[PDB]
């Protein structure tokens, strides 16, 4: 699975 | 037919190091709806951003942004472990749903986004035009995002592993790694893809004892 940003 | 309603650019989310990922490809007929799993950047995280995207950039700040909102209340966990599914849905008069859920803790998060968002038929047109003549560019780009991120990974991956290893690593392997860590940190920095993986190279040259 690709990543994402935190806030 | 002869005509039909398409959704005119992709649609998708920011990722990792700034990366536009697409959910829905442009000109797809509406109504239409896809879903991927996404995962947590790194070790811990405990919050997501879903940044909502339109455009054919691979970098996220070349396209139109559509809306955003955090999901929150994420089990802290090894990156890669939670399962965040993001599913974009457009009904048949163009609204678009976009919503993630961890599917650990069930917590959920959606925005919708109206039909008339985003950019017009001349923006559309530039944005296709502007796409084609910085194709080799934005590939270079998503390329060199990819590399950051296995960098960025190998450092944090490493920092662990000499913790857990402690006492049991010789004074001479320890200070020949923090050296390369640093030399890979700096290099993260810059945009020379081969440059970060000659100083992953160079660390995993000094790092044998870990392994």
């Amino acid at each position: 699975p690709r990543p994402l940003p935190f806030p | 037919v002869l005509l039909l309603d398409v959704t005119p650019l992709s649609l998708g989310i920011e990722t990792m190091g700034g990366v536009m990922t697409t959910l829905i490809a442009k000109n797809t007929t509406i109504p239409t709806k896809h879903s991927q799993v996404f995962s947590t950047a790194e070790d811990n995280q405990s919050a997501v951003t879903i940044h909502v995207l339109q455009g054919e950039r691979k970098r996220a700040a070349d396209n139109k942004s559509l809306g955003q909102f955090n999901l929150d209340g994420i089990n802290p966990a090894p990156r890669g472990m939670p399962q965040i599914e993001v599913t974009f849905d457009i009904d048949a008069d163009g609204i678009l749903h976009v919503s993630a859920k961890d599917k650990n803790s069930g917590k959920e998060q959606k925005i919708t986004i109206k039909a008339s968002s985003g950019l017009n038929e001349d923006e559309i047109q530039k944005m296709v035009r502007d796409a084609e003549a910085n194709a080799e560019a934005d590939r270079k780009f998503e390329e060199l995002v990819q590399t950051r991120n296995q960098g960025d990974h190998l450092l944090h991956s490493t920092r662990k592993q000499v913790e857990e290893a402690g006492d049991k690593l010789p004074a001479d392997d320890k200070t020949a790694i923090e050296s390369a860590l640093t030399a890979l940190e700096t290099a993260l920095k810059g945009e020379d893809k081969a440059a970060i993986e000659a100083k992953m190279q160079e660390l995993a040259q000094v790092s044998q004892k870990l392994m």
